[PDB]
């Protein structure tokens, strides 16, 4: 029962604004839900709210990153990544512009405003962009984490947010390093890897397995691009069979880029938990993690299913 | 005075709306009070007096067809379907829950007399453009009917769109603007002021009439007039209070996208019920 | 040397228009170069030009389509996937509407417009929508076979398209099916998964390794979603080792998909050709080839590698 | 005098940004005559007279910024600088070649002088609008000119940027419109009418000057009635000629993206010497 990634964001963005004079703040007529509107009350010479018009948010960002600023610009995934895309890919991504991506009410867990806005998508969008890093908090302390890596990098960034509580993983202390992922827990049968809401799940899975005699390593990997390929390599070796578990489509995300690192360099199981290539729907977050197989009980059948595969 | 009788029964059925717009967002604990109360007079107009429809027929191929272009106002235009016979009243009490029909944004696929699926703001006009293009192409009879917010023309595809339904000659489409001059973050002029908003509609090629969004004689008439306009499209601009009935929910930016709790959905279908028997008083 | 896969649609779309009186072509102010200008000049009263206005394109696409036209609309693949992306997503695949995006100038073979115009993640977002179909013809006469099919099927269907004359690879009575893949050569020591212009290079790749005692399998996957499941495990199978090669990048596409498909089923190495997480930049088709790493050679060099890897 | 003197080295450098244009595109076999020609003089009166630049300092803070929103005529961008001395003229020989900085659209992390990398239409000035935004809150002197297409502004990113520019009373923005009438497809009022244009723009919340694009005078006055309107944005509408100067390039559609073969930079350059040898008469 912790804060939302979305509060945790909010608050963060008031620290950086408080430490930094060049942070500057952007929203698209979402400020009262991304939570930009604690850093749009304290700075408001600071704080530019573009109206429900996320292409030329993303291109302002990209102009102000030239005159010395660094810009943190907010909207709901879907039309964060989605309708600002291209503009993203060749006004941020293709010049390397100083530009922050903070989109929150990404997957199932926006809840009843239902399938338009329930982002399964954005992480294939943002991975598939040279020079783009996308960093996926668990929860509040690791999203603070990396809030600050992401104002003190040189470049683009994607920060995935979320619009629920989440529990608590990581310690007020955690120190994030693009390109490091994080073992949360050591087991030789299987590696379960996650970011997101799925990391607490993991960890409740493998609980649920430790009952029954099964011993899963569990893998944080917040950092998405660049993805930590040495610690995917050490866990194939250790374990022989990985679950990939993630609020986002099985196409192009956490399960596509572990495959793709896997099969070029120790070929294993990768069995992915995820959204099965549907569009959401209306209804309570639990109601639909449970319906779309988001749950600790899905992670364990998935477990399962890789010691059937694995050497 | 049939005329007139027709007036009070439009009257009757905007309130009726409105009861049901207060019922559903409540038990859903999730919705849109505001803007499906600012547009009830509107889709009143609309769904019982104006557009040739029939729920015993919803694919007639000439049909009119209205596009809800803000689409998070999905409970004023689920209380007209329910009230014109497309479903159930029965399916408004599960507005937003898991498996139910009712979407948070409407969604063609699931709900009788649902056009498009919106809730992505700008789009629907778009596809709305679209649909009247073919349905001039196919000579049909059919008018196209689109409500859009005043935060949502913030967005480039209202303007392409406009510009492409005026180099089209699309006669047949009639947009209507919520002008009520609110948006999530406070007013539309402090948060992206679109002012002088008529001027850009003009600009844009279409005919502009501006009326009280609340008043539904001024709401037929712009109807007529856009009908007999042949040059393009028309856009009647309807002046409009945001949470219109509902006293404590007039004019605030904060009922946007909150739900009433228990205390205030009584109050709210108190008020409404006493504009009711005052309308049965005439 | 044959002609173009745009120059092969704009027939097969005059074909379609002759055959079918529901079809209905847009264009965003590039006829001239997608080759919609056939279909413009044969059908004018069914050619609707958008302008420069791709979201809108994509929009009013969806609502012909709900009043019994079947519409392809056209631009290149930078502006068609990317700047109309969430249009695609929330008007198109959600409502599972049939409109048909045909797509042009993909790759790098665009050649001295550069970097912004050449699209090297449009098959990662057309992957991930829910409901799409993406078909990815390496000739002229796949081309023709694949436009058809597209106005044939229900639903959302993206159809990637080149600038340049590429070779014949398909006689003119291919037959394509969705879900299906083509072997277009045999051998037992390693195989070669293409699409695009790279199912030729492929094969000519096939012929080099030949000459130095290798047997290479060549599969064709045109049908990139549904993808060729059964082909892609009886290729691993048969082989034990799989390159893939697609001229975009090796996130998200060809490669991403054949890795995720055996990591669940078959566990093989997948060594991928494509372009290495970069943007692109001007220089002649060929040159750009060369510097990217797309070539024949580049091609026999990643099957030296995954035969490294063989059990 | 001085005034009238000035004026004819303005034309004798439009002149020679002209022969660089239709030499590079030549040599290249690719790029984009038509767009170049018409925006010559505007780059010569901005890069020779109006803009605060220093080639030495690339990156001075309150430098006066261009931006090159209709990016496929980097050409003149091109022949602007290497005139200006940003980088040696040797450059414009590898235009649009592999390894050559000068991309076939202008990239600002391989080009000295460059503010922005374009040419996906709309972005550009997109990114004006974020320039001046960032300009204006550090209280710089610096001016942001951005040149926009004709086509160009039927992207919807187009009316969202003048949207947020007249709100945020970016002064310090100057727009510059290349209107000659012509796109891919043919002339703009054929594929998707933009008219009327100079409504649409003060409908947005510009002020609007028309000039004749090719009138170096009336330029530079536009551009000072512009600095001088301290209360919002500016658009100078610049009415041209598709490949002005070339009589074969003029007001045609199809010189918008094709490389003259060499007996045709031939007949270029002769009619250009030509009309270079009646300026020195001047
Ligand atoms: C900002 C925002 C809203 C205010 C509308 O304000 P409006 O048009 O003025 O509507 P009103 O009649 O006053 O209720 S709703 C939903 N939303 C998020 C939203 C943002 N971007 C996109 C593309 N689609 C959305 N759905
Ligand atoms: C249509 C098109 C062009 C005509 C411009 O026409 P214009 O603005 O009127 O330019 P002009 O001054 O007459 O040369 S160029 C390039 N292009 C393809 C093009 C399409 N979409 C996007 C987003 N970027 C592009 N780059
Ligand atoms: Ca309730
Ligand atoms: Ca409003
Ligand atoms: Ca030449
Ligand atoms: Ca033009
Ligand atoms: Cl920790
Ligand atoms: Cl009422
Ligand atoms: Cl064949
Ligand atoms: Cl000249």
């Amino acid at each position: 029962g912790g804060i939302a990634t979305r509060e945790a964001y909010g608050k963060a963005l008031v620290e950086l604004g408080q430490e930094n004079p060049k942070i500057v703040v952007l929203d698209a007529d979402l400020s009262k839900s991304t939570k930009t509107s604690d850093f749009a009350k304290a700075f408001p010479e600071r704080f530019f709210n573009m109206g429900i018009a996320e292409q030329n948010l993303m291109g302002v960002a990209a102009g102000l990153s030239t005159v010395g600023k660094i810009p943190f610009a907010s909207t709901f995934a879907v039309f964060a990544a989605g309708r600002a895309f291209e503009i993203i890919r060749n006004s941020i991504c293709y010049p390397k512009l100083n530009v922050k991506i903070a989109a929150t009410h990404a997957g199932l867990t926006v809840g009843e405003d239902g399938a338009s806005h329930q982002a399964i998508e954005d992480l294939a969008l943002m991975r598939v962009l040279p020079n783009m890093q996308v960093f996926v908090p668990a929860d509040a302390a690791q999203t603070r984490a990396i809030v600050k890596k992401a104002a003190e990098i040189e470049g683009p960034v994607y920060i995935r947010l979320g619009r629920s509580g989440v529990p608590e993983v990581f310690s007020p202390d955690i120190r994030f390093e693009p390109g490091r992922g994080t073992v949360l827990k050591e087991g030789k049968d299987v590696t379960i890897v996650a970011l997101g809401i799925m990391t607490a799940k993991a960890l409740e899975a493998a609980k649920m397995l430790e009952a029954e005699g099964i011993a899963a390593r569990v893998v944080d990997m917040a950092s998405l691009k660049p993805i930590d390929r040495e610690l995917l390599v050490e866990s194939a070796r250790l374990t022989g069979a990985v679950v990939t578990a993630e609020e986002h489509s099985v196409i192009g995300g956490l399960g596509s880029a572990v495959a793709e690192v896997l099969s070029e360099e120790y070929p294993i199981p990768v069995v992915k938990v995820g959204v099965n290539d549907v569009f959401g729907e209306s209804g309570t977050p639990q109601a639909l993690l449970e319906k779309y197989g988001l749950t600790a009980r899905d992670v364990v059948a998935a477990v399962q299913k890789a010691l059937t595969l694995k050497r | 005075d049939d005329m007139q009788d027709e007036i009070l029964n439009l009257k009757l059925i905007a309130n009726q709306l409105r009861q049901h717009v207060v019922k559903m967002v409540g038990e859903a604990n999730s919705g849109h009070p505001g803007g499906s109360l600012s547009a009830a007079d509107i889709l009143a107009v609309l769904f019982f007096k104006e557009m040739r429809i029939d729920p015993a027929n919803p694919k007639w191929q000439d049909r009119d067809r209205f596009v809800l272009s803000k689409g998070h106002a999905s409970p004023v235009l689920y209380a007209a379907l329910a009230e014109r016979g497309f479903f159930p009243k029965e399916w408004l009490s599960q507005f937003r829950k898991i498996n139910s029909p009712l979407q948070g944004h409407p969604d063609m696929k699931k709900v009788p007399g649902v056009e498009m699926s919106t809730g992505s703001l700008g789009q629907g006009f778009s596809t709305a453009v679209g649909m009247a293009l073919g349905l001039k192409l196919d000579r049909s009879p059919a008018r196209v009917y689109v409500l859009l917010g005043d935060g949502e023309i913030q967005e480039g595809i209202v303007w392409e769109a406009a510009m492409a339904a005026a180099h089209y000659k699309l006669n047949n489409l009639t947009a209507i603007l919520d002008y009520n001059g609110l948006q999530i973050d406070g007013p539309v002029q402090e948060v992206m002021n679109p002012e002088p908003v008529a001027d850009k509609w003009r600009s844009f090629g279409f005919k502009v009439i501006t009326v009280d969004g609340h008043n539904i004689p001024e709401i037929i008439n712009a109807i007529d007039a856009a009908r007999l306009h042949l040059e393009g499209p028309t856009i009647i601009i309807a002046k409009t209070v945001k949470g219109k009935g509902v006293s404590f929910m007039e004019n605030r930016v904060e009922w946007h996208g909150s739900a009433p709790k228990p205390e205030q959905v009584a109050e709210a279908l108190s008020e409404l019920q006493v504009g009711r028997e005052k309308l049965w008083e005439e």
